[PDB]
């Protein structure tokens, strides 16, 4: 929970083989850190279970679906549309069975016909519509794209000025204390000026005595 | 329109000072910002407000002689006017009534310097190159320095013991004030590196940089730190100008040792940052040259004082 | 953050010159006692002869 710890990096540029020592140090300071979890998700929130306790629907869903062994298609055999075998074929009751795939399969094939001349009829300037509405959700989401950059762009650019804004004075504020550094030198010798002076004096009580 | 940051309160960015009737030789801000001491080459003093309608509430008449260079005392009431009528005078701003006029100096007075530290003293360096120190409670002069050479510009440091004068004699002097209690005392400091005569003293707002403009065209920063190189010398800065006029052509700093800004006698009013040694401002809009500039004591305000009998008064933008 | 540096290397810089200020005064009062000594030592000297 720290608060803006930064230094501004448009300004100060990482150095090449400054990586593998600030590498290092990242990397011993990882050593004895105090709590390492690498797991430390243990302080981020719960991810949850599953939430459908009111469905066994979607329950039994996601237990075969983690184990991806999928579901088998449907009912392809009985879809080959076929009458009773051998060992059906003497009971009429499997005819019965036989009346429902038929029949069922029959007016599929019907009402399926009839789809498809409709559309062919019909459906052209429907997919017509459709495929430019998914032209203009596509170019409305470059739209979205332009714009964010945009504004992102324009973001980072003022964080560019306001880091030069910066630097420069830093800069100038750190060559002032190297000057100030220089300057405190300057009183070194003052002080020696003192050990001088005072080395002087210690004459005058020679003759005050003499 | 335009709506370009205003920085005062001023009504407009750029106010012009009419109502003298002569050159304008020295102007002076308040200690506090909200007054105008402008001495005029027609012996008069106009005292202007700096806001809400630049009123001059006042004019002060006592010399007989162009008021050549105002200052204020450190507590804003009471002027220092200094003339060629060889007389400099101490007057109450609120009053209109002269306090103590000493006219000990033989020739025109052309530079005076109060103490901003201290007591209520003032250094005044007129023609007959004697630099003379004044008290204000004793009615006899404190101190009486003589070079050989007539003192163009003197000023008073900071920390209040030594002054700066500088003249035609090609070098400004310091001096130390109580190392000499003797009639003919020898220089203490001799800032060499004009070319000629110096004409304008101002002394930094850290006390450890003095400002001297120059008839050599040149703007000089020299340090005072008594622990300096063997060359005090730091910057030079160019672009002003000095004529056949010959005129008190002053310094000034900014209130923050930012900017410094010079009267020129190429009717501009120049504005340097001292940083960087280059021209900030080149403001023109005066008719005869550019005497002394005033750095407002608050907010960057810059008011300059020309010989066209009028005072430009205006605010910094960038 | 950048604010924040400029006025946290901005006073100390302030400080470090405010060193400078009592360091330069003690250079004052030093080389006054100094030309007070070369005083002393003239005088003595005249004195002796």
């Amino acid at each position: 929970n720290e608060h803006l710890v930064d230094a501004l990096p448009y300004v100060d540029s990482v150095p090449p083989e400054l990586k593998p020592h600030v590498e290092a140090l990242i990397e011993e300071e990882k050593r004895r850190s105090t709590k390492l979890p690498s797991d430390y998700l243990r302080e981020m929130p719960s991810v949850r279970a599953p939430k459908f306790d009111d469905h066994p629907v979607l329950k039994t869903e996601y237990e075969r679906v983690r184990n991806k062994e999928p579901m088998a298609p449907l009912d392809s055999v009985r879809y080959r549309l076929e009458p009773p075998p051998q060992a059906r074929r003497g009971d009429v009751g499997a005819w019965k069975s036989s009346l429902d795939n038929a029949a069922a399969q029959l007016e599929h094939q019907h009402l399926r016909i009839l789809n498809q001349e409709l559309l062919l009829k019909y459906g052209d300037k429907a997919w017509r519509a459709q495929v430019a509405l998914d032209e203009a959700a596509v170019r409305g989401l470059e739209a979205q794209l332009a714009a964010l950059r945009k504004e992102t762009d324009g973001l980072n650019r003022e964080r560019k000025l306001q880091q030069h804004a910066a630097g420069s004075e830093l800069s100038k504020l750190e060559r002032q204390y190297l000057s100030q550094v220089r300057k405190n030198a300057d009183i070194e010798r003052a002080c020696d000026r003192l050990e001088d002076a005072v080395a002087a004096m210690e004459a005058e009580l020679d003759t005050h005595i003499r | 329109k335009e709506g370009i940051t205003r920085t005062s309160n001023l009504s407009a960015p750029i106010i012009q000072l009419s109502g003298h009737a002569g050159e304008v030789f020295s102007m002076r801000f308040s200690p506090d910002g909200q007054c105008i001491a402008s001495g005029s080459f027609d012996k008069t003093i106009f005292l202007w407000r700096t806001y809400d309608e630049n009123e001059n509430y006042n004019v002060i008449a006592g010399h007989r002689n162009a008021v050549l260079e105002v200052h204020w005392f450190t507590d804003g009431e009471a002027l220092l006017s200094c003339s060629a009528d060889k007389t400099a005078r101490c007057w109450d701003a609120e009053t209109g009534a002269p306090i103590k006029k000493m006219g000990e100096h033989t020739a025109v007075v052309n530079s005076c310097c109060p103490l901003r530290r201290g007591a209520k003293v003032f250094v005044t360096g007129a023609d007959d190159s004697t630099v003379k120190v004044w008290d204000m409670r004793v009615k006899k002069s404190v101190h009486t320095l003589r070079s050989e050479f007539p003192v163009c510009a003197v000023a008073f440091a900071d920390a209040g013991d030594q002054v700066y004068s500088g003249g035609v004699d090609n070098a400004i002097k310091v001096w130390d004030l109580r190392r000499g209690g003797g009639a003919d005392v020898e220089p203490s400091m001799l800032l060499k590196g004009h070319s000629d005569s110096v004409t304008g003293l101002r002394v930094s707002p850290d006390g450890g940089h003095l400002l001297s403009n120059a008839m050599d065209n040149t703007l000089r920063e020299w340090d005072v730190r008594p622990y300096a190189p063997p060359n005090r010398c730091t910057k030079v800065f160019t672009g002003h100008m000095h004529n056949f006029e010959k005129n008190l052509l002053r310094c000034d700093y900014a209130a923050d040792g930012s900017k410094v800004a010079c009267g020129s006698a190429d009717r501009m009013v120049y504005i340097w940052d001292t940083s960087t040694r280059k021209l900030l401002y080149k403001l023109p809009g005066h008719s005869g040259s550019v005497n002394e500039v005033v750095f407002h004591s608050k907010e960057p305000i810059v008011a300059s004082a020309s010989s066209d009998k009028t005072i430009f008064l205006g605010e910094l933008t960038q | 953050a950048a604010p924040e540096r400029l006025e946290a290397l901005g006073e100390l810089v302030d400080a470090t010159k405010r060193r400078e200020v009592d360091l330069q005064e003690r250079f004052k009062a030093l080389t006054r006692r100094r030309d007070e000594l070369a005083a002393a030592l003239a005088q003595k000297r005249a004195a002796a002869s």
